[PDB]
């Protein structure tokens, strides 16, 4: 529904390599347009979208320089919180970050974004108001302090307020040829034995994108997700993706379900039932 | 942490029997970001399999797209197979077309 | 358009 844009940092340690790995990804309505490897042959921000091509040398330097502060901030971070969580030297670990912002259909600052954490698990983030933080155990709480005391929200504030809205509308109206575009779901349903008189009907959609999509299967037209076996939507690697529900069922009474597909390509749902 | 990875294997285009087609293998929701993943073909290794680059999900887990040409037919087997810090041996998932 | 980080952990 609303625009976004995020950018998806992560550092990892490890034996030996004083230099830990930081790999940065940009996205765009859920669609990567930018990427930084620390370990390529010559690191810097590239496009990973072919709307991003029309931006000039000098756009790329300036967000180069940037990664290579983030390099900086993501090694001290790891060696405090290391610290922080008193570990021993010489192991591998994880620093992740997650920034960004939304916009609401008139185009405009919805929601904005900034969190971090270690080993997978939550550390620190920026909460809703853009104003104070939401520690999640005792070594945050020591970040926290830190940071309020520096006045490090409003810093994000300003960036999450200012140039990430600023910034997408360039990228929504440089590429909103590929961007707003909608393939519809192909859909089907299909029918596999179970067990003893029970059957299990699986409902299929492929070929769809955005990966925004319900399915859901029903019982004489009403809703029906008890015990419903929904799958994680995944990338055909074509650029759509694909998703299935199934439903067990009883022998011979199969007719009576369906199943429904929602997806904004579509001008209404699907309805379908598996046939002989 | 440890995460244990969640392994999808499927062919990009709804399959037929000598008819070409890509076969993916996706592997999500795992922590730490080291994985080893290696595609087969009647249990031999496939030698050219492309490797996307690999993201992390809203939920902090990593995940990452294999894939590579395929033609199927009705004997052959397909398979991905996954080794991860958080398994005690390396997990093979066989390619159901049927599903 | 990437975050600048101000303040490590």
């Amino acid at each position: 529904g609303p625009h976004s844009m995020r950018y998806f940092e992560t550092a990892v340690s490890r034996p030996g390599l004083e230099e830990p790995r930081y790999i940065s990804v940009g996205y765009v309505d859920n669609k990567e347009f930018v990427r930084f490897d620390s370990d390529a042959e010559n690191p810097r921000y590239e496009p990973r979208a072919p709307w991003m091509e029309q931006e000039g040398p000098e756009y790329w330097e300036r967000e180069t320089q940037k990664a290579k502060g983030q390099e900086q901030w993501f090694r001290v971070s790891l060696r405090n919180l290391l610290g922080y969580y008193n570990q021993s030297a010489g192991g591998s670990h994880t620093l992740q970050q997650m920034s960004g912002c939304d916009l609401g259909s008139d185009w405009r600052l919805l929601r904005g974004y900034l969190q971090f954490a270690y080993e997978g698990r939550d550390y620190i983030a920026l909460n809703e108001d853009l104003k104070t933080w939401t520690a999640a155990d005792m070594a945050a709480q020591i970040t926290r302090r830190k940071w309020e005391q520096s006045g490090a929200a409003e810093h994000y504030k300003a960036y999450l307020e200012g140039e990430c809205v600023e910034w997408l509308h360039r990228y929504l109206k440089n590429g909103n040829a590929t961007l707003l575009r909608t393939d519809s779901p192909k859909a089907h349903v299909t029918h596999h034995p179970r067990s003893k008189g029970e059957v299990t009907l699986r409902c299929w959609a492929l070929g769809f994108y955005p990966a925004d999509i319900t399915l859901t299967w029903q019982l004489n037209g009403e809703e029906l997700t008890q015990d419903m076996e929904l799958v994680e939507t995944r990338p055909a690697g074509d650029g759509t993706f694909q998703k299935w529900a199934s439903v067990v069922v009883p022998l011979g009474k199969e007719q009576n379900y369906t199943c429904r597909v929602y997806h904004e390509g579509l001008p209404e749902p699907l309805t379908l039932r598996w046939e002989p | 942490m440890q995460k244990t990875p969640q392994i999808q294997v499927y062919s990009r285009h709804p399959p037929e029997n000598g008819k070409p087609n890509i076969l993916n293998c996706y592997v999500t929701q795992f922590h730490p970001p080291h994985i080893e993943i290696q595609m087969l073909k009647n249990g031999k290794k496939i030698p050219k399999v492309e490797m996307s680059d690999m993201s992390f999900s809203k939920d902090w887990s990593f995940y990452i797209l294999a894939h590579t040409e395929f033609t199927p037919t009705e004997t052959d087997t397909y398979a991905c197979r996954v080794k991860h810090a958080s398994m005690a041996e390396p997990k093979t998932v066989y390619w159901d077309r049927d599903m | 358009f990437a975050p600048g980080n101000y303040x490590a952990l």
